[PDB]
RNA sequence: GGCAUAGUUG
DNA sequence: TCTGAATTTACGGGCGCAACTATGCCGGACG
DNA sequence: CGTCCGTTCGCCCGTAAATTCAGA
C-alpha cells in the first residue's frame, strides 16, 4: 500500500519492467510531468501549427506569412462553414471532401475568411510576453512562416533553423484581444523598460549608417539644392555620391504650439543620403536627427522620440519605412567583407618582439632570484595584458582613420569606410572586442581551471592560430558552452519562482 | 607517380610540411576491438576463451561431477547480411561449444572416471560485427559506442572546499574494481580515519583492519614509529633518533655532555639538528611533563595481579607511569604523534570505534550490509570473507592491478585479482601521507586515469553475466543429474546467454541506431568515445569537470566536436592518430628524437608516460637532415606550452592534424575559425543530405579520400587488374596474373548496391567510376557511394557566393538562392521512405488483402493489381492507397500515403507467415526474384568460367601450343588434350578439378537458395502477412530549408530569386549564393571568407583550363600550364611533374580539372593569404578577392566591389517539408482529452507554461480561457465550439477542463477527500 | 524568500502546482484549508477566465452579484 | 498510444 | 549529575522551454 | 506454442533530529 500511493519514499523502490521504478499516484500528481505542470498549467490545444520561419521583408509589422497549406489545415471549420452558407456543400462530409481535394473555390473562402483574422506567432522559449504577438496572415506559396524582421529582435529569433508555432483566435473575444492587445503594432515598447523593441536589428542600421554619413570630396560636393527630392534624383541618377557634403533646403514642422504644426525652412549643410532620409521621416521631428552617422542607438533614440511626440501609428509608419530604405540601401551599398578590410598593424610585430624581450628578461630576473614564483607571474601577466592593449589600440586606430583621402590639394583624415570598421562603428553587428580578434591579437587565455594563462595567443584570425593556441582556445570556448548550457537551467527555475512568488 | 586513380584528378596540395605517418584505418578500434572477441585466442587472454576458462569447469558443492571446456567455435551465419536486413533477423552464428562431463565415483581423485562424454553444445548465438564496423540487430544497423569510462584502481581525492564551511581540505581514497564493491576511505573535519564499502554509512576504518585480524598493538606498530623509554637510572633517560627533532617546540632543556643543544623554552633550530646529527646522540634525558600526553604503544601487565594494568593506545599519564613503575617494567613503547608531520588518525580510530575483537568487527560489517537481518559469526565470516576476498565477486582485473601497483610505487604490475591485507594497509598508509603532506591527489578527468571500454571487450562482459546464470544452473543440476543417461545438451540452458547478448546488442545506452545519412557521419558515430552507460557519468550528474577540454586531450580526444546542448564533452570523438593502450589507455604517436636529429621513427605514448617528457610542436621547421632551425623550439613540459631549448626535445609531433578529429579535419582554413563556430561546422557537416551528383569540393583538406575509402560505402578493388565489364549495378575485374593465386581463376565480381534506404530514409546508391578496360590498381576505388566523388567524400556542391546584403532576403541568418540552383538539380535529394502494411490475426476474423474495398471508387483503385498491392512505379501521392486491406467488423483500413507525400514506388516486398496461401502478387514477386537469384548465379558461373578458359588459352601458349584446332573441338572438351610431361598438366587438372567443385557448389547453392526463397517467414505472434512499399520522394529545395557550410555559417533559405534579379559581375554570370556580410564579425569564421578567395582562385584556374580546352589547342600549352598551377607554392611538397603522362592522361587531367581545379589545404597547415593572392593572379581575377558587381533589378553597380568567390554549400537534413503542421482537431489522448502529441501522430502544439504566462502578462482572459479549456480538454465545450464555427457564430461555452477531473480523481484516489464546494 | 512566500500561501492549489505537491497537499488535507481561488494559478487550474485583463470585469461582476 | 533509451534542432 | 543552546549531521526538496527521428516493450516461466 | 503468478559515484539549500558544550 505503501508503494501503490508513494513508490519510493519508504525505500527500495518497487519495479516492475527491467528495473525501471514505476509511477504511483504521487507520481502521477506530483513532479514536472504531475497533473499540475503538465496537464493543468499548460495544455496541448487544437489550431494549432509549427513551421521553420523565414524572413519576407516586404511585410508590414502588423502581418506575417503564413502558408497556404496551414492555413487550409488552422481553418478548416471556418471553410467548412463558409462553404455551407454559400450552399457549395448541404452536408458537412461534402465540405471536406472538398477541402481534402483542394478544388479551385475552397481558395477563394480561404483568402476571405483570413482577412482580419489574426494569428497568434510564437517562439518556443517564452521568455516575456512578446515570445507571443498576433499577426495578420497573408497567404504564402510555401510552407515556411515568413516573420517580420523588426519583430525578431522581440522572439529573440535569428534564421538559422528557429521554428514557430501559430495558434488561432477562435472566439471574438480572442480575436478583439489578439487584434487590441497583442498585436505586433502594439507592442512598440518593451514592457520591461521603457525602451523601444521594435529597433532596426542589422541590415537596416548598416544601411541607414552607410546612407547618412559623409566623405571628404565625393561627387557634387557642395552643390545647392532644393530639396530631398532633388537630391534622390540626383542620386538615382548618378550625378551626386550619396554621402557628399551639400547644401539642402528642408523644410521641418516643429509642434511647439497647441498641437499645431509649424514650418520653418533653412538651408541645412548635410549629405545628399542625409536629406533622402529625411524624406521618410514624419513631419513632427526636428532635422537634427538625421544629420549625424545614425548608428543603431541614433536609431533607437529616433524612434523613441517619435513615439514620444507623434504616438503609435505615425511611429509604426514610420518604423515600417525606416526598414525598408534601410533595407534598399544596405543592399544598394554592396557593403562586403573580404580578407583585406581586417588590417593588421604595421607595429604589431615589433610590439610582440618588445614583450617577448621584457618576458625574457623577467625570466633572468626569477632565476638569480631576484624576484619569487607569484610575482614574476604577475608581473608577466600584466606585461601581457599592457602589450596586447597596445596593439587594439594601435589595430583600432588604423582601422579608424585608414582612408585618407584628397585629390584637390591636402590630405584629410576621414572617419575610415573600411567594411569591418563600419559593421562594428554601426551597432550593426560585432564589437570592439570581436574586431579585435579579428586583426590584433585576441590577447590572454585562461585554462579550465580559471587561472590565466603566462604566455598569450599572440595571433589573430587573419594569421592562422597554430596547434597549441587553438587547443587554448577550445578550452576557453568549451568553458563558455558548458556554463551557458547549465545557466539557462538557472535562470529558468529563477523566473518561475519569480512568477509563482508574484 | 600515381595509381591511376590519383592521376584522373590531382588535388592542389597546399602543406608545406612533409607527412610521417599515414593516416590509419579509421575504423580499427571497432573491427580491432570486436576481433579479439570471437577469434581463437590460445592464451586464453581475450574473447570468449577467457571468459569460457573464467566460468568452467563447473563442480557441484559437493564432490560428484565436474562439467569441464575444451573449445569453442562460430558457425556459419545463416543468412547474409543483405538477406539478413530484409528479413529484419538478427545477423548472428550460432555458438557451438565442445564440452567434456566427467563422474567421480568413491575415491577417484587421480584415478580413471565412470564415464567420459564430449559434445559440440549450442549456448546461443553472438551478432557478428558487419566489415564496416556495425552490426544489425532486428533488420537495422547499429553502432555500439566505445565507453570511456573511469580506469579500475585506487584514485585519492580532496573534496576541496565543499564542507566544514572552513576550507579544510578532506582526502579520501576509492579502490573501484572491474567487478565489485567499492571501497571508500575518508577523513573528517575531526581527523578520524573512516571507511565504508558501496558508499554504505560511515563506520570507522580500524573496524576493517580488525576484521582482518589485527589486534591493536600490532596495529599501532604498522601505522606508527616506537619511541623507547628506558628507566635506566632515573628520569627516563629516552632513546632519540636525531631525525625525529625537526618541527616541533622543545618545552625542557635539551642539553648532554656538557653541551647544551638547544636552551631552555626555544625552539629546534637546524644548525642544532646539524651538530645533534654529528654529535652522535642517541639518549637524552627527558621532564616529567613531556610523558603526560604521550600515547603507550602495546599492553602490559603487572607481575602480582597478574592482569592488564594499561591498554594499548591509551595516554600516559604519572598514574599510569607509577603503576607500571612498582610492575619491573623499564622499557616502554609509545607512540610518536608529530602534530603537523605523523599524525594520531590511527590512534584517534582505534578511539572512537567500539570495535575490540574480530567477531565484533564482522559483525558490526554484517549489520552494515545486512540491516535488520539477525546476525551470525558464520554468515558475517562469509560476508566479508566474499566481499573483497573472493574471486568471484570481487576481481580487479589486470588494468586494476597495474594502476593500483602504480599508484603505491610498487615495483611489479601483474599480481592477484582480489584484494589483500598488504593492499588495504598501503592504501591506507598511502592516504596517510597524503594527509601528511607528501604527495598530492589525483585528477580524474586525467586521460592517463580513464580507459575505454569498446564493443568486444564489453560484449564479453556480458558473456560473462549471461554463463554465470547458466553457470549456476549446471551447479545446481549436477546435484540432481541421471549421470549415466544424458550428455551435455540438456544441461546447458541457452536461453539466458542469448537473452543477455540479445539485451545488451539491441537495448542499451551504447548500442545505438547509427546515423547513416553521410559517410563522415557513419564513420564518426563509429569513432565516437562515449562517457555515459554503464558503469560510466550520467549527463544530469556529471558536470564542469568532465565537460571541459583537459591538456591530455591533445592527440587523442578532439577538443572541437563535441555535441553542443545536453552532454557537451561526455561524448567526445576519438583523435586522428589516436589508438587504444594495451590496458585500454589512449595513445597518440609521436616521432622520436635521440640526437638533435629528429628521427623517424614512431613511438606511441599515453597520458601518464607523455606527462614527463618534452615533445616539440607539430609546426616545427625542420632542414633535409632533420634539425630545429631555430634556436628555441615551442614544446609542452608536464602539460603546460612553453619555450624549450634545441637539444632538450624528446618527441614530436607526427603530423599537425592529430589534435583533431575526422569530422574537424575536413574544414579547410580551421585555424581562422572561432572555436565555438569550427564546432558547429564539424557537427553540421556530420548532417549533410548526398545530392544528386556529388562535386569534389572545391577547397579541401586531403582528409576527404581517406573518410570516403576507411568507411564502407564505395566498391574499394581488392586486387588489381583490367576493368572487364561496368553496369549501373555491377562491375567485373579480370586479375592480373601477378596478383592472381596459384589455382582458382580468379576475377572479382563487385555487385553494387542501387537505390536503397539508410537508416536516415535517405538514399544509398553506389555508382561505377570506372570505364571498360581500365587498368585498376589494389586499393581503388571502383564505385562511388552517396557523397562521394571518384573516392572523395563529396557532401555539398560548390556553388558561386557573394558576400552582400540583399533587399533584408538573407537579414539575420538567411541565404539567398536564385533559381539557377533548383533548375540544376543540385541540391535535389532522394528520400527513400518504407511503409509496412500487416495483417493481424485478430478476434471476430482475420484481415485480407484484397483489392475489394468498399466506400472508393474505381478511379481510386485503379492503380492497384488484381491482389490490391499497388505496383511497382506508379506515381502515388498524398491520399493513394498503396495496399488494399479490409478489417471484420467490413471497413477500410488499407495502407495509404500519407498526406503531402509524392513519390515513386520503387519496390514491394510482400513477408508471409508460413501455411497462409500467398496470394498471386506474392507468387509474382516470389518467381520472379527465383528467376532473378538463378540469373545471378548463372552469369556469376559463367563470369567465372570466361576467365578461367581465358587463364587455360594463356597457359596453352606456352609448351605444345594448338591455336588453329583448338575450337574445332568444343571448349568443354579440354580433358582428352594433348600436352607434354611437365606441371602445367597437373595446372590445368587442378584447373578442371576447381570447376567441377564450382559446378557442384552452383547445384547446391542454387537448391539452397529456392529453399530459402520460397520457404515461410518467421514474423511477429499474430500477424497473417507483412507488404512493405518503398516510396522515392524527390526534394528539390524551397524557402525553408536549412543549407549551411564547413564553418559554421547556418541559414534557411528565404527566396529562389530569379536568375536575372540576381547580382552579376561584367561577364554576365549571375552569382548563385548571397549571403550576409553581417554574420562574419560576431562569429568569427574567418576561414568562410578565405574558403571563398581560395575558391575563386581555383575555379579561375578550372575556367582558364575550360577556355584553353574547348577551342582546341595543342597539349604542350595545356601541360604547361597545369604544370604552372601545380607549382605554384612557396614551399609545397605535393611537386607532381607532368613530363610522364604521355598526352592520354594530361587530357583527362584537363577535362578533369576544367569544373575548377581541387585543392588541399590541411587542417593547420594550410595555404596562406600569400599563396591565394599568387594562386587567384595566375588567373585572372583579382588580388584582393573582390569584383565589382552589377545588380540584377535595377542594373547599376554596386559600389564597394563585393567579395564574390565559390564556397562549398551543404543540405543539412532539416528540410521545411518535414517541419511544417498544422491541426485543427484530430485525436485526444485517453487518460486526459487533450490533444495527441508530435506530427507522425496528428497533434497539436503545446501552448505550455511559459506560453500562460505570456498571455496573463497580456490582458488575453478570453484567448488564455479558449486556449485551455475550448481547445485543449472540454469535450462538449470543444464539440459545441465547433458546431458554432460551422454555423458562423465564433463563441465559446467555457466547461471545465477533463483534466481537472482527472487530478480530482487522482488526489480523490488516496487517503484526500478534495472536492468543489457549492456556490 | 520566493519559495518560501510562494509556499505559505493562503490558496494551496498555487502552493500545490508549485514545487512540494506532496507535502502541501497534507499540509491543506490535515488542516482542511479552503481555496477561494482568487488567484491566476487558480483559475488557469480550473479553467475560468483570469481575474486580470478582460476577464476583470466578469470577477468584478460576479464580486457584485455573489 | 504509453513509457524508456539514444540521437538531433533552436 | 540534569538541562538548555548551539553545533553538526542526515535527509528530502529542487535543478528551462518547445520540437523531430529511431528501436524496444509491457514477463520470464510451467503444461 | 497455450497459459500464469513474483547497484553507489553532482551541487545547493532548508529543516528536523542527534550530539556536544556549558553550565549550576
Ligand atoms: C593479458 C592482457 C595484457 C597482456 C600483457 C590483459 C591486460 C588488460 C586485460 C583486459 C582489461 O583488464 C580489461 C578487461 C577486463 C575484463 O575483466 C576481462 C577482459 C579485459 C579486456 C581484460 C582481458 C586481458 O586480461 C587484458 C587485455
Ligand atoms: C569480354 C568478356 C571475355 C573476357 C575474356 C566477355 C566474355 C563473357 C561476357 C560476359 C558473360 O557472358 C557474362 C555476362 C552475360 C550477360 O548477359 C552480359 C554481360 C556479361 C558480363 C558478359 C559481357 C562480356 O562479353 C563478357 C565479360
Ligand atoms: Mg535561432
Amino acid at each position: 500500500v505503501d508503494a501503490l500511493l508513494d513508490n519510493g519514499r519508504r525505500g527500495r523502490a518497487i519495479t516492475g519492467s527491467n528495473k525501471r521504478p514505476l509511477k504511483s499516484l504521487a507520481d502521477m500528481i506530483k513532479g514536472k510531468q504531475g497533473r499540475f505542470r503538465q496537464n493543468l498549467l499548460g495544455k496541448r490545444v487544437d489550431y494549432s501549427g509549427r513551421s521553420v520561419i523565414t524572413v519576407g521583408p516586404y511585410l508590414r509589422l502588423h502581418q506575417c506569412g503564413l502558408p497556404k497549406k496551414m492555413a487550409l489545415e488552422l481553418f478548416k471549420p471556418f471553410i467548412y462553414g463558409k462553404l455551407e452558407l454559400r450552399g457549395l456543400a448541404t452536408t458537412i462530409k461534402a465540405a471536406k471532401k472538398m477541402v481534402e481535394r483542394e478544388e479551385a473555390v475552397v481558395w477563394d473562402i480561404l483568402d476571405e475568411v483570413i482577412r482580419e483574422h489574426p494569428v497568434l506567432l510564437n517562439r518556443a522559449p517564452t521568455l516575456h510576453r512578446l515570445g507571443i504577438q498576433a499577426f495578420e496572415p497573408v497567404l504564402i506559396e510555401g510552407k515556411a512562416i515568413q516573420l517580420h524582421p523588426l519583430v525578431c529582435a522581440a522572439y529573440n529569433a535569428d534564421f538559422d533553423g528557429d521554428q514557430m508555432a501559430v495558434h488561432v483566435p477562435l472566439t471574438l473575444e480572442a480575436q478583439l484581444e489578439a487584434r487590441a492587445l497583442m498585436m505586433s503594432t502594439n507592442n512598440i515598447l518593451s514592457p520591461a523598460n521603457g525602451e523601444p523593441i521594435i529597433v532596426p536589428s542589422q541590415d537596416v542600421v548598416l544601411g541607414l549608417y552607410y546612407m547618412t554619413r559623409d566623405c571628404v570630396n565625393a561627387k557634387g560636393e557642395g552643390m545647392v539644392l532644393t530639396g530631398p527630392k532633388e537630391a534622390e534624383r540626383l542620386y538615382r541618377s548618378g550625378l551626386a555620391s550619396l554621402h557628399a557634403r551639400v547644401k539642402v533646403r528642408i523644410t521641418e514642422y516643429e509642434k511647439d504650439a497647441n498641437g499645431e504644426l509649424v514650418a520653418k525652412t533653412s538651408l541645412k549643410d548635410t549629405t545628399v543620403g542625409r536629406a533622402i532620409l529625411w524624406m521618410i521621416v514624419p513631419k513632427g521631428l526636428p532635422y537634427s536627427i538625421v544629420n549625424q552617422a545614425l548608428g543603431k542607438k541614433a536609431i533607437s533614440k529616433m524612434l523613441n522620440t517619435c513615439y514620444r511626440i507623434l504616438g503609435l501609428k505615425p511611429t509604426v509608419i514610420f518604423a515600417d519605412q525606416i526598414m525598408y530604405t534601410g533595407f534598399a540601401y544596405a543592399a544598394r551599398s554592396g557593403a562586403s567583407v573580404g580578407i583585406d578590410d581586417m588590417v593588421i598593424p604595421e607595429k604589431k610585430h615589433e610590439i610582440i618582439s618588445e614583450a617577448e624581450a621584457e618576458v625574457a628578461e623577467i625570466q633572468e630576473q626569477f632565476q638569480s632570484g631576484l624576484v619569487t614564483a607569484g610575482e614574476r607571474y604577475n608581473k608577466v601577466i600584466d606585461i601581457w595584458a599592457a602589450a596586447n592593449d597596445r596593439v587594439s589600440k594601435a589595430m583600432m586606430d588604423n582601422l579608424q582613420t585608414e582612408t585618407v583621402i584628397n585629390r584637390d590639394g591636402q590630405e584629410e583624415k576621414q572617419v575610415s569606410f573600411n567594411s569591418i570598421y563600419m559593421m562594428a562603428d554601426s551597432g550593426a553587428r560585432g564589437s570592439a572586442a570581436q574586431i579585435r580578434q579579428l586583426a590584433g591579437m585576441r590577447g590572454l587565455m585562461a585554462k579550465p581551471d580559471g587561472s590565466i594563462i603566462e604566455t598569450p595567443i599572440t595571433a589573430n584570425f587573419r594569421e592562422g592560430l597554430n596547434v597549441l593556441q587553438y587547443f587554448i582556445s577550445t578550452h576557453g570556448a568549451r568553458k563558455g558552452l558548458a556554463d551557458t548550457a547549465l545557466k539557462t537551467a538557472n535562470s529558468g527555475y529563477l523566473t518561475r519562482r519569480l512568477v509563482d512568488v508574484a | 607517380v600515381y595509381s591511376y586513380t590519383e592521376k584522373k584528378r590531382i588535388r592542389k596540395d597546399f602543406g608545406k610540411r612533409p607527412q610521417v605517418l599515414d593516416v590509419p584505418y579509421l575504423l580499427s578500434i571497432q573491427l580491432d576491438s570486436f576481433q579479439k572477441f570471437i577469434e581463437q585466442d590460445p592464451e586464453g587472454q581475450y574473447g570468449l576463451e577467457a571468459a569460457f576458462r573464467s566460468v568452467f569447469p563447473i563442480q557441484s558443492y559437493s564432490g560428484n561431477s565436474e562439467l569441464q571446456y575444451v573449445s569453442y567455435r562460430l558457425g556459419e551465419p545463416v543468412f547474409d547480411v543483405q538477406e539478413c536486413q530484409i528479413r529484419g533477423v538478427t545477423y548472428s552464428a550460432p555458438l557451438r561449444v565442445k564440452l567434456r562431463l566427467v563422474i567421480y565415483e568413491r575415491e577417484a581423485p587421480e584415478g580413471t572416471v565412470k564415464d567420459i562424454k564430449e559434445q559440440e553444445v549450442y549456448m546461443g548465438e553472438i551478432p557478428l560485427m558487419t566489415d564496416n564496423g556495425t552490426f544489425v540487430i532486428n533488420g537495422t544497423e547499429r553502432v555500439i559506442v566505445s565507453q570511456l569510462h573511469r580506469s579500475p584502481g585506487v584514485f585519492f581525492d580532496s573534496d576541496k572546499g565543499k564542507t566544514h564551511s572552513s576550507g579544510k581540505v578532506l582526502y579520501n581514497a576509492r579502490i573501484i574494481p572491474y567487478r565489485g564493491s567499492w571501497l571508500d576511505f575518508e577523513f573528517d573535519p575531526k581527523d578520524n580515519l573512516f571507511v565504508r564499502i558501496d558508499r554504505r554509512r560511515k563506520l570507522p576504518a580500524t573496524i576493517i583492519l580488525r576484521a582482518l585480524n589485527y589486534t591493536t598493538e600490532q596495529i599501532l606498530d604498522l601505522f606508527f614509529e616506537k619511541v623507547i623509554f628506558e628507566i635506566r637510572d632515573n628520569k627516563l633517560q629516552m632513546e632519540l633518533v636525531p631525525e625525529r627533532l625537526r618541527g616541533e617546540t622543545a618545552s625542557f632543556d635539551i642539553e648532554a655532555n656538557g653541551k647544551v643543544y638547544v636552551e631552555k623554552g626555544r625552539r629546534i633550530t637546524a644548525r642544532h639538528i646539524r651538530q645533534l646529527e654529528k654529535d652522535d646522540v642517541k639518549l637524552i634525558e627527558v621532564p616529567v611533563e613531556y610523558i603526560a600526553g604521550k600515547v603507550v604503544a602495546k599492553d602490559y601487565i603487572d607481575e602480582s595481579t597478574g592482569e592488564l594494568i594499561c591498554a594499548a593506545n591509551m595516554e600516559l599519564s604519572l598514574d599510569l607511569l607509577a603503576k607500571l613503575s612498582q610492575s619491573g617494567h623499564k622499557r616502554i613503547e609509545t607512540l610518536f604523534t608529530n602534530d603537523l608531520d605523523h599524525g594520531p588518525y590511527i590512534s584517534e580510530t582505534l578511539r572512537v570505534d567500539p570495535t575490540n575483537d574480530r567477531l565484533s568487527a564482522l559483525v558490526e560489517i554484517y549489520r552494515m550490509m545486512r540491516p535488520g537481518e539477525p546476525p551470525t559469526r558464520e554468515a558475517a565470516e562469509s560476508l566479508f570473507e566474499n566481499l573483497f576476498f573472493s574471486e568471484d565477486r570481487y576481481d580487479l582485473s589486470a588494468v586494476g592491478r597495474m594502476k593500483f601497483n602504480r599508484s603505491l610505487l610498487r615495483e611489479e604490475i601483474e599480481g592477484s585479482g582480489i584484494l589483500s591485507k598488504d593492499d588495504i594497509i598501503d592504501v591506507m598508509k598511502k592516504l596517510i601521507d597524503i594527509r601528511n603532506g607528501k604527495g598530492e591527489v589525483d585528477d580524474i578527468d586525467h586521460l592517463g586515469n580513464r580507459r575505454i571500454r569498446s564493443v568486444g571487450e564489453m560484449a564479453e562482459n556480458q558473456f560473462r553475466v549471461g554463463l554465470v546464470r547458466v553457470e549456476r544452473a549446471v551447479k545446481e543440476r549436477l546435484s540432481l543429474g541421471d549421470l549415466d543417461t544424458l550428455m551435455p545438451q540438456d544441461m546447458i540452458n541457452a536461453k539466458p546467454i542469448s537473452a543477455a547478448v540479445k539485451e545488451f546488442f539491441g537495448s542499451s545506452q551504447l548500442s545505438q541506431f547509427m546515423d547513416q545519412n553521410n559517410p563522415l557521419s557513419e564513420i564518426t558515430h563509429k569513432r565516437r568515445i562515449s562517457a555515459l552507460g554503464p558503469g560510466g557519468l550520467t549527463r544530469e550528474r556529471a558536470g564542469f569537470e568532465v565537460r571541459d577540454v583537459h591538456p591530455t586531450h591533445y592527440g587523442r580526444v578532439c577538443p572541437i566536436e563535441t555535441p553542443e546542448g545536453p552532454n557537451i564533452g561526455l561524448i567526445n570523438s576519438l583523435s586522428v592518430y589516436a589508438q587504444t593502450n594495451e590496458y585500454g589507455f589512449l595513445e597518440t604517436p609521436y616521432r622520436k628524437v635521440t640526437d638533435g636529429v629528429v628521427t623517424d621513427e614512431i613511438h606511441y605514448l599515453s597520458a601518464i608516460e607523455e606527462g614527463n617528457y618534452v615533445i616539440a610542436q607539430a609546426n616545427s621547421n625542420l632542414d633535409e637532415e632533420g634539425h630545429f632551425v631555430e634556436d628555441l623550439v615551442t614544446c609542452r613540459s608536464k602539460g603546460e606550452s612553453s619555450l624549450f631549448s634545441r637539444d632538450q626535445v624528446d618527441y614530436m609531433d607526427v603530423s599537425t592534424q592529430q589534435v583533431v578529429s575526422v569530422g574537424a579535419s575536413l574544414i579547410p582554413f580551421l585555424e581562422h575559425d572561432d572555436a565555438n563556430r569550427a564546432l558547429m561546422g564539424a557537427n553540421m557537416q556530420r548532417q549533410a543530405v548526398p545530392t544528386l551528383r556529388a562535386d569534389k569540393p572545391l577547397v579541401g583538406t586531403g582528409m576527404e579520400r581517406a573518410v570516403a575509402v576507411d568507411s564502407g560505402v564505395t566498391a574499394v578493388a581488392k586486387r588489381g587488374g583490367v576493368v572487364q565489364y561496368v553496369d549501373a549495378s555491377r562491375i567485373v575485374i579480370k586479375v592480373n596474373e601477378d596478383e592472381m593465386y596459384p589455382g582458382e581463376a580468379g576475377i572479382d565480381i563487385y555487385n553494387l548496391t542501387k537505390y536503397t534506404r539508410s537508416n536516415q530514409n535517405t538514399c544509398i546508391n553506389q555508382m561505377p567510376c570506372v570505364s571498360l578496360g581500365e587498368p585498376v590498381e589494389r586499393g581503388d576505388v571502383l564505385a562511388d557511394g552517396p557523397s562521394t566523388d571518384l573516392g572523395e567524400l563529396a557532401l555539398g556542391q560548390n556553388m558561386r557566393v557573394a558576400f552582400m546584403p540583399w533587399n533584408g532576403y538573407n537579414f539575420e541568418d538567411s541565404i539567398l538562392v536564385s533559381e539557377r540552383v533548383v533548375q540544376e538539380d543540385r541540391f535535389t535529394t532522394i528520400h527513400i521512405q518504407e511503409l509496412a502494411c500487416v495483417s493481424r490475426d485478430t478476434k471476430l476474423g482475420p484481415e485480407e488483402i484484397t483489392a475489394d474495398i468498399p466506400n472508393v471508387g474505381e478511379a481510386a483503385l485503379s492503380k492497384l493489381d488484381e491482389s490490391g498491392i499497388v505496383y511497382i512505379g506508379a506515381e502515388v501521392t498524398g491520399g493513394d492507397i498503396l495496399v488494399g486491406k479490409v478489417t471484420p467488423k467490413v471497413k477500410d483500413s488499407s495502407l495509404r500515403v500519407p498526406n503531402g507525400v509524392s513519390g515513386t514506388v520503387i519496390d514491394v516486398q510482400v513477408f508471409t507467415r508460413d501455411g497462409v496461401e500467398k496470394d498471386k502478387r506474392a507468387l509474382e514477386i516470389e518467381e520472379m526474384q527465383l528467376k532473378q537469384a538463378k540469373k545471378d548465379l548463372s552469369e556469376e558461373l559463367q563470369i567465372l568460367e570466361a576467365g578461367l578458359f581465358s587463364r587455360i588459352r594463356a597457359v596453352l601458349v606456352a609448351g605444345g601450343v594448338e591455336a588453329e584446332k583448338l575450337d574445332k573441338l568444343p571448349r568443354d572438351r579440354w580433358l582428352e588434350l594433348g600436352l607434354t610431361d611437365e606441371e602445367k598438366q597437373n595446372q590445368l587438372e587442378q584447373l578442371a578439378e576447381q570447376y567441377d567443385e564450382l559446378k557442384h557448389e552452383f547445384e547446391k547453392k542454387l537448391e539452397a537458395k529456392r529453399r530459402k526463397i520460397t520457404q515461410g517467414d518467421d514474423l511477429a505472434p499474430g500477424v497473417l502477412k507483412i507488404v512493405k512499399v518503398y516510396l522515392a520522394v524527390k526534394r528539390r529545395i524551397q524557402p525553408g530549408d536549412k543549407m549551411a557550410g564547413r564553418h559554421g555559417n547556418k541559414g534557411v533559405i528565404s527566396k529562389i530569386n530569379p536568375i536575372e534579379d540576381m547580382p552579376y559581375d561584367e561577364n554576365g554570370t549571375p552569382v548563385d549564393i548571397v549571403l550576409n556580410p553581417l554574420g562574419v564579425p560576431s562569429r568569427m569564421n574567418i576561414g568562410q571568407i578565405l574558403e571563398t578567395h581560395l575558391g575563386m582562385a581555383a575555379k579561375g584556374i578550372g575556367d582558364k583550363i575550360n577556355a584553353m580546352l574547348k577551342q582546341q589547342q595543342e597539349v604542350a600549352k595545356l601541360r604547361e600550364f597545369i604544370q604552372r598551377a601545380y607549382d605554384l607554392g612557396a614551399d609545397v611538397r605535393q611537386k607532381v611533374d607532368l613530363s610522364t603522362f604521355s598526352d592520354e592522361e594530361v587530357m583527362r587531367l584537363a577535362e578533369n580539372l576544367r569544373k575548377g581545379m581541387p585543392i588541399a589545404t590541411p587542417v593547420f597547415d594550410g595555404a596562406k593569404e600569400a599563396e591565394i593572392k599568387e594562386l587567384l593572379k595566375l588567373g585572372d581575377l583579382p588580388t584582393s578577392g573582390q569584383i565589382r558587381l552589377y545588380d540584377g533589378r535595377t542594373g547599376e553597380q554596386f559600389e564597394r566591389p563585393v567579395t564574390v568567390g565559390y564556397m562549398y554549400m551543404l543540405k543539412l537534413n532539416h528540410l521545411v517539408d518535414d517541419k511544417m503542421h498544422a491541426r485543427s482537431t484530430g485525436s485526444y489522448s485517453l487518460v486526459t482529452q487533450q490533444p495527441l502529441g508530435g506530427k507522425a501522430q496528428f497533434g497539436g502544439q503545446r501552448f505550455g507554461e511559459m506560453e500562460v504566462w505570456a498571455l496573463e502578462a497580456y490582458g488575453a482572459a478570453y484567448t488564455l480561457q479558449e486556449m485551455l479549456t475550448v481547445k485543449s480538454d472540454d469535450v462538449n465545450g470543444r464539440t459545441k465550439m465547433y458546431k458554432n464555427i460551422v454555423d458562423g457564430n465564433h463563441q465559446m461555452e467555457p466547461g471545465m477542463p477533463e483534466s481537472f477531473n482527472v487530478l480530482l480523481k487522482e488526489i480523490r484516489s488516496l487517503g484526500i477527500n478534495i472536492e468543489l464546494e457549492d456556490e | 524568500g520566493i519559495t518560501k512566500a510562494s509556499l505559505a500561501t493562503e490558496s494551496f492549489i498555487s502552493a500545490a502546482s508549485f514545487q512540494e505537491t506532496t507535502r502541501v497537499l497534507t499540509e491543506a488535507a490535515v488542516a482542511g484549508k479552503r481555496d477561494e481561488l482568487r488567484g491566476l494559478k487558480e483559475n488557469v487550474i480550473v479553467g475560468r477566465l483570469i481575474p486580470a485583463g478582460t476577464g476583470y470585469a466578469y470577477h468584478q461582476d460576479r464580486m457584485r452579484r455573489r
